C-alpha cells in the first residue's frame, strides 16, 4: 500500500523516514550558509536574501552565539534554527552549571544531535 | 530557613563628583576564625558596575554565577551587547533585589547585603543597597555590616547631603574610602588588613585595585597603657 509519508516517525518498505527526508527538501530551498576550520579556529558565512530595499542593511543578523564560544548558522526554516539555538543554549548553560567549564564543542554536537534526532522518533 | 557559614563583613562605598568607590575586605570568616585570606567580594559586571557582597560566601559565589550568567545571556542575538544594550547598573540591580526579596518570600534567602555601585550610560552615578529580606535604599554612601555604624559617619563627613556629591574629587573620596577601611581594621574582629577597591568613573571607567592594605596605623601609644587602672609598671 503507500501513506508511509504521512506521519512522522514511520518507517517505509526500504527503512526510510519520510518525513525527515522531507525536511530536508525545504533546507535545500533555502540561502547558503558555510562553515570553515582553521588553524586554530572555525569560520562562519552565511547569503542574507534583501527581499527589496525597505530592509534595513546589516540588522537582521542570522549567525547566532551559543554561551560565548560557539557560533551557529543554518539554512531552512529559519524560526526552526532558532528554536534549535534555543535549545542549544539551554543546554550549554546545564553543562557550564554542574561542570563549570563552558560546553566542548563535541559535548555540544551530540546535545544537538540528541534532541533533533528526538523529533524523528513520534 | 538557614544559617551563613563561611561569612564576609563590611562592604562600604559612597558616590563623587564623576563616580561612584566601593571596597570590601578580603576575608572570608568561619565564626571567629579568619579562614580565608583570598576572597575577593567585589564582583564587576561589564565596565561600567561593581557589585559588592557581605554575608554568606557560598551564597555570594551563587550570586556570582548569577551575574556572568545575565552577561552571557544579554550577549545572545544582541548586536548590541558591546554597546548601547550593555547591562546597565540598574539593570543589576533590579535583577538582584528581584532575587532577593523572592527568596526572602519563599523563606529560603540569600544570606547576603549588596551594594550595586556604578555608572549609568548618561553619566549618573548608581548606588543601591539590597539585603537578605529584599530591602533597599539609596543614599551618597552606603556600607553594609559593621561599616554601616563606623563607615558611614565617616564618609558622611565627606558627603552629608546631595549637594556634597558634586564638590567631592576620586582624590577625597578614595582617600576617606581607605581611612574607613582603616577604622574598621582597627575595630572589627572580622576585617582583614588586605582589601580591595573599585572606582567607577564616567571618564576613566573602571579601575580596579587589588590587594591593598592598611597602612599609616597608630599603635605607639600602646606602649604606655599598662594594667586596667592602678597598676604602676
Amino acid at each position: 500500500g503507500t501513506g508511509y509519508d504521512l506521519s512522522n516517525s514511520v518507517f517505509s518498505p526500504d527503512g526510510r523516514n519520510f518525513q525527515v527526508e522531507y525536511a530536508v527538501k525545504a533546507v535545500e530551498n533555502g540561502t547558503t550558509s558555510i562553515g570553515i576550520k582553521c588553524n586554530d579556529g572555525v569560520v562562519f558565512a552565511v547569503e542574507k536574501l534583501i527581499t527589496s530595499k525597505l530592509l534595513v542593511p546589516q540588522k537582521n543578523v542570522k549567525i547566532q552565539v551559543v554561551d560565548r564560544h560557539i557560533g551557529c548558522v543554518y539554512s531552512g526554516l529559519i524560526p526552526d534554527g532558532r528554536h534549535l539555538v534555543n535549545r542549544g543554549r539551554e543546554e550549554a548553560a546545564s553543562f557550564k552549571k554542574l561542570y563549570k567549564t563552558p560546553i566542548p564543542i563535541p559535548a555540544f554536537a551530540d546535545r544537538l544531535g540528541q534532541y533533533v534526532q528526538a523529533h524523528t522518533l513520534y | 530557613t538557614q544559617q551563613p557559614i563561611v561569612t564576609g563583613t563590611s562592604v562600604i562605598s559612597m558616590k563623587y563628583d564623576n563616580g561612584v568607590i566601593i571596597a570590601a575586605d578580603n576575608l572570608g570568616s568561619y565564626g571567629s576564625l579568619l579562614r580565608f585570606n583570598g576572597v575577593e567580594r567585589l564582583i564587576p559586571v561589564g565596565d561600567n558596575t561593581v557589585v559588592g557582597i557581605s554575608g554568606d560566601i557560598s551564597d555570594m559565589q551563587h550570586i556570582e554565577r548569577l551575574l556572568k550568567d545575565l552577561v552571557t545571556e544579554n550577549a545572545y542575538d544582541n548586536p548590541l551587547a558591546d554597546a548601547e544594550e550593555a547591562l546597565e547598573p540598574s539593570y543589576i540591580f533590579e535583577y538582584l533585589a528581584t532575587v532577593m526579596y523572592q527568596r526572602r518570600s519563599k523563606m529560603n534567602p540569600l544570606w547576603n547585603a549588596i551594594i550595586v555601585a556604578g555608572v549609568q550610560s548618561n553619566g549618573d552615578q548608581f548606588l543601591r543597597y539590597v539585603n537578605l529580606l529584599g530591602v533597599t535604599y539609596s543614599s551618597p554612601t552606603l556600607a553594609t555590616g559593621f561599616g554601616a555604624h563606623m563607615a558611614n559617619p565617616l564618609l558622611r563627613k565627606v558627603v552629608d547631603r546631595e549637594s556634597d556629591i558634586p564638590k567631592t574629587t576620586v582624590q577625597v573620596a578614595e582617600e576617606a574610602i581607605v581611612n574607613a577601611m582603616r577604622v574598621l581594621y582597627y575595630r572589627d574582629a572580622r576585617s582583614s588588613r588586605n582589601f580591595s577597591l573599585a572606582i567607577i568613573d564616567k571618564n576613566t571607567g573602571l579601575t580596579f585595585k587589588k590587594n591593598l592594605q592598611v597602612e599609616n596605623m597608630k599603635w605607639d601609644f600602646a606602649k604606655d597603657i599598662k594594667g586596667y587602672g592602678t597598676q604602676k609598671i
